[PDB]
RNA sequence: AGAGAAAUAAGGCCUACUUCACAAAGCGCCUUCUAAAUGAUAUCAUCUCAACUUAAUACCCACACCCACCCAAGAACAGGGUU
RNA sequence: UCUAGAGUCCAUAUCAACAAUAGGGUUUACUGGAUCAGGACAUCCCGAUGGUGCAGCCGCUAUUAAAGGUUCGUUUGUUCAACG
RNA sequence: AUCUUAGUUCAACUUUAAAUUUGCCCACAGAACCAAAUCCCCUUGUAAAUUUAACUGUUAGUCCAAAGAGGAACAGCUCUUUGGACACUAGGAAAAAACCUUGUAGAGAGAGUAAAAAAUGAUCCCAAACAUAUAACUGAACUCCUCACACCCAAUUGGACCAAUCUA
């Protein structure tokens, strides 16, 4: 009800009322079509994607390298495709999954260029006065994936 | 970090729990043929399988126990009728 | 110093646990069977499991020994020629 | 230890996977003593494993000689000039096969702490951040508390 | 944005001069904003070992306002080192004695307690009144908003907003008002 | 008037009496 | 002294107000309990460490299934403050000898087939 | 509100006395800066955790030398003077 | 802190009994002096103020105040005490 | 128990090897006349327990919750009992063995959580600040994630390896 203006009647935040959904759906469809027609004509440049892999989310783009700390049972130089793209972006548009993007909309290619074992790491435990001292050396294996192409398709 | 919200919407509290992120195959070959599944997926299939087998086994045992009780009630409540003749 | 000043966050944590255990109280006031109905329904499985334990415990014995393993140790002087 | 050790950045030889993958190992020298007891696993590897490895990797020239006379060793040479020696004395045929495959499966860089796990040459697409992104501009470009 | 190497590197890590008025602002709020900006904790490119701190220029530092009776209670303490040289001075006294010191001590407290602190304090410029040197005016870039909204007194309420508000009660007429 | 173990303190705090709010404030209504 | 606690049965009596507050029903109760541990066995008496070691609840959350029969409830009434009990729900029935390897347990406690 | 006289403390000096004698000293000398008025909550009243009005200068201060001699400057180094 | 008992009348000008609320220890039986002193105020003096039964300096109590000062001797050394 | 409490022997506990089959939890029933609980077992959840052969090592510990006896119902006081923790990891309460959270161990430049913030006398005060922009976020070696796994207790006990020298 009515309450005369004071410092606490209304809260200190603005009354933000959202647009009516009937028109908002049309607006969203229009902008989606605009982005789609950008994609069809090749109106974009270099691309970047947020690829989910071994357990990590790598922000990657064409020609870059990535180092996974787990062997991937792939021969040297065998092309592979990285599913689970969370976000793919260009200069003017970017596409966000919920939480992944469809297999058709984005295609990320990578290659296995090197498989090796990481530099030696030390694990030393020590406790004072209890004669408790032990030392271990671990070399976790790892593999380097080059990313060869992020291609996009006009399926929106 | 919205574990409260995720559990309020029938989702796993931990996005690395069960979902498209953790169990879909992380990669395929370039040509299209799928990849030998990941160890974590195999281990989770095995543990879920064991969970299901235990579920069915316990439920079966409880139902069979109820049926056995029914049989004993029959053969002790009715076999006393055999002493109600002659 | 020695006394403390119990915060609001601690109260909320304690109330969370209290609610969880009240739900636990609820899900334990309705059993599927009764004391007498359950009696014996697991006897067969228990007996077989303990028999498996017994058969495991009563099988200890030294491993076999093969002539091949003993004669393989002569390979430690195998030479080309 | 890290501080007590060199380091490098994540890299490749000649942008290896960009155009076409090339196998960096190019030469592999086995010294196997015909008599020594430590050269037993090596002799097994040469007798029943080196031909298959040669067939699977035709870009690697494998030489084997029998004149260390007491101790074996494998010396791997790479495209980028790096050499790498490994002891195969007193090792099993399984260990030697695993080692030789490991040698053939890596680039000849140094095995030292990789500072970054991701190396990108074009890290930005929309323009790297600088303090004037996301900051407005005012009429005629006036500084605060100006007059004209 | 296709800038060459060196120009890009210079553009990203450059230093920006932020003005910040202080009229009727409390020392702590100005201190919080100044601490964030001096440290570099407003730059997505921040790090402790990158020296991304910026410049801050707080003027009207003479006119700050302390909440409550803090003027008569907040006691700053110092010790010369010599016996008997333990001086405790209220906020009003230290304000008259040095009109910049309250805000400077606030910002000094909030900042981190490491060697970098002094360097950051070399980039805090505090001027007691509206006047600022030319060589510093010609460097400012932005003007951070005041964190407390100066409540406005009856002298600057127009009759429109005075009669818009209702008259909540009725006096008697015999009463002499 | 000795101090209590901390967990007993939390228990005393969480179980503290909360009174039922009156429907209306007596000052501005009987 | 400190002693085992014998909980009066009066607490384990669902009321007409509790029944509509959780998704349960007096008649036709639920077969299996899904139980998880949400508290440490450490700092608690040994007659709870042993109970937890017996119910398979050694690891943390890691849900585990048990019968809803009083012989097990007597054990869960001792460790009721270190566990969360929910009732397993089967809105698609027990799986067959096919669909054992394609099951899944959702956070709401429903076992389902093929995700 | 002033004026004398003494001691002590700090700081300094060597004209006289004194111990002494190109000087250092003291026993000697000099300097030391909570009662009201108006007045509301409670129209009288009320000093007001009501608004509101009353009850230290001084000292230091020259960017760029140093072999030698002298010195009231000094442990060495520094410092003052050498017209 | 209740004044309740007194005080030539009267609790508040003084003691203020018991108790209560406060801060602090009680070990024997069946370590000073010289030298230099740093610090607190629970103030001995000096300073400011209230009441007085000081009608007045001084007295008495009460508030405030720690910048400064706080002697020399005879007898003797659980270290104090007495005395000029 | 000991001319014994600065130690020894036996037991209890620990370890290894071996044999066998029941061990723990546990409702109902049951244990006196003169409050907490305890004892005992059918089931049930479990996989351990007893016995034999063979050795060493520890032993009269501290703090916290509780019930008692002694000193007040105090003196951080001696002692008995039930439990926890410490002498083992890690995160919190400021620093913190004894309170709260947490265990089975490696790599990650991934994720979700646990506990966890104050209200209204003597050298020198002691984080700095903040009354009102929607409650969520932060937070571990706990848990999940990709890979790998024998790889965080004292005394003691078992095991797998091995540097250097001599001899065949
Ligand atoms: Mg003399
Ligand atoms: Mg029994
Ligand atoms: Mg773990
Ligand atoms: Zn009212």
């Amino acid at each position: 009800g009515y309450v005369p203006k004071t410092s606490l009647s209304s809260p200190p935040w603005p009354e933000v009322v959202l647009p009516d959904p009937v028109e908002e759906t049309r607006h969203h469809a229009e902008v989606v079509k605009k982005v789609n027609e950008m994609i069809v004509t090749g109106q974009y440049g270099r691309l970047f994607a947020v690829v989910h892999f071994a357990s990590r989310q790598w922000k990657v783009t064409s020609e870059d390298l990535i180092l996974i700390g787990n062997e991937l049972d792939l021969a040297c130089g065998e092309r592979i495709r990285l599913e689970k793209v969370l976000l793919v972006g260009a200069d003017n548009f970017t596409l966000l999954g919920k939480p992944l993007l469809g297999k058709d909309l984005v295609r990320v290619e990578a290659t296995v260029i090197e498989k090796t074992e990481s530099w030696p790491r030390i694990i030393m435990r020590f406790r004072k006065r209890k004669n408790f001292k032990k030392k271990r050396i671990v070399t976790t294996p790892q593999t380097v994936l080059r990313i060869n192409s992020i291609e996009i398709a006009p399926c929106l | 970090a919205g574990g409260q919200w995720r559990l309020q919407q029938g989702l796993a509290a931990n996005p690395s729990g069960y979902g498209p992120l953790t169990e879909l195959p992380d990669w395929s070959y370039a040509d299209g043929r799928p990849a030998p599944p990941m160890k974590g997926q195999l281990r989770r299939k095995a543990e879920r399988e064991t969970f299901a087998r235990r579920v069915v086994l316990l439920s079966q045992e409880m139902d069979a126990g109820l049926q056995a009780w029914q049989l004993r009630q029959q053969k002790l409540q009715e076999e006393q009728r055999k002493q109600e003749n002659a | 110093r020695r006394p403390r000043f119990v915060s609001l966050r601690a109260k909320q944590n304690m109330i969370r646990r209290l609610e969880i255990e009240a739900e636990n109280h609820y899900w334990l006031s309705m059993p599927y069977m009764t004391r007498e109905q359950e009696r014996g329904h697991a006897a067969v499985r228990r007996r077989e499991a303990f028999e498996a334990i017994k058969a495991a415990a009563t099988s200890k014995f030294p491993p076999h020994r093969f002539i091949a393993d003993q004669l393989d140790h002569l390979n430690v002087t195998k030479k080309w020629s | 230890t890290a501080r007590g050790t060199p380091s490098r950045f994540l890299a490749s030889v000649l942008h290896n996977g960009l155009g076409r993958y090339v196998q960096q190992l190019q030469r592999l020298s086995f010294s196997v003593s015909r008599d020594g007891a430590s050269s037993r696993g090596a002799r097994e590897f040469v007798e029943r494993e080196v031909i298959d490895f040669a067939r699977r990797n035709p870009g690697v020239v494998i030489y084997v000689n029998s004149r260390p006379c007491c101790v074996p060793r494998v010396v791997a040479e790479y495209l980028n000039g790096a050499v790498r020696e490994e002891s195969i004395h007193c090792k099993s045929v399984e260990e030697i096969s695993t080692l030789v495959q490991k040698l053939a499966d890596q680039s000849g860089l140094d095995v030292i702490r990789i500072r970054k796990p991701f190396h990108t040459d074009n890290p930005s697409i929309q323009g790297q951040w600088h303090p004037f992104t996301n900051k407005p501009t005012t009429f005629r470009g006036l500084r605060p508390r100006e007059v004209q | 944005s296709s800038f060459s190497r060196a120009p890009q590197q210079w553009a990203t890590f450059a230093r920006i001069w932020y003005l910040l008025d202080g009229k009727m602002q409390p020392p702590g709020k100005l201190a919080a904003m100044a601490s964030i900006r001096l440290q570099g904790l407003h730059k997505p490119v921040y790090h402790a070992l990158s020296d991304c701190g910026d410049h801050v220029v707080i003027m009207n530092t003479r006119h700050i306002a302390f909440s409550g009776n803090k003027w008569e209670q907040k006691v700053y303490s110092s010790h010369t080192g010599y016996p008997g040289g333990f001086r405790q001075v209220t906020a009003a006294q230290l304000h008259l004695r040095d009109p910049v010191a309250i805000v400077k001590l606030a910002i000094y407290g909030m900042l981190p307690k490491n060697l970098h602190r002094r360097t950051m304090m070399e980039r805090l410029h505090l001027f007691p009144d509206e006047y600022i040197p030319e060589d510093i005016l010609k460097n400012l870039v932005e003007e951070l908003p005041q964190p407390r909204k100066i409540p406005k007194r009856l002298d600057e309420y127009t009759q429109e907003e005075i009669d818009a508000f209702p008259r909540l009660w009725t006096p008697p007429e015999d009463y002499r008002l | 008037r000795r101090v209590m173990h901390f967990q007993r303190q939390k228990l005393m705090a969480v179980t503290e009496y909360i009174p039922p709010k009156p429907a209306i404030h007596p000052s501005c209504l009987p | 002294k400190f002693t085992r606690s014998r909980i009066p049965e009066k607490v384990f009596q669902a009321s007409p107000e509790d029944h509509e507050k959780y998704g349960g029903d007096p008649q036709n109760p639920h077969k299996l309990h899904i139980v998880t541990r949400i508290k440490s066995t450490r700092r608690r008496p040994y007659w709870e460490k042993d109970i937890i070691k017996m119910l398979g609840l050694e690891k943390a959350h890691t849900p585990q299934v048990h019968k809803n029969i009083p012989s097990v409830n007597a054990k869960l009434k001792v460790v009721k403050h270190l566990i969360r009990i929910k009732p397993l729900k089967l809105p698609q029935g027990l799986p067959a000898e096919e669909n054992m390897s394609n099951t899944c347990l959702k956070s709401t406690g429903e076992l389902v087939v093929q995700w």
